[PDB]
């Protein structure tokens, strides 16, 4: 998506009925930046949430 | 362990690892401590037998 939302008023969204995909995202690495807190930022996708 | 990087894992187990060693401890001291006082009793009845 080319439009993130405006900081001054965000709006969260949330997620349900998904395959985790950490790994893809992480290993795909089409962001620059992946830190990652209470979740191993180096493919932790073994979890469930 | 499974959640954390190894490092970022071994603060956090760190930190649970003394909590329940100091529980232990003291859980162990106090019972010591009756278990004396259990001895006394059982040293009384001796007598008194």
């Amino acid at each position: 998506a080319t439009r993130f939302a405006s900081v001054y008023a965000w709006n969260r969204k949330r997620i349900s009925n998904c395959v985790a995909d950490y790994s893809v995202l992480y290993n795909s690495a089409s962001f620059s930046t992946f830190k990652c807190y209470g979740v191993s930022p180096t493919k932790l996708n073994d979890l469930c949430f | 362990l499974s959640r954390l990087d190894p490092p970022e894992a071994e603060v956090q187990i760190d930190r649970l690892i003394t909590g329940r060693l100091q529980s232990l401890q003291t859980y162990v001291t106090q019972q010591l401590i009756r278990a004396a006082e259990i001895r006394a009793s059982a040293n009384l009845a001796a007598t008194k037998m």
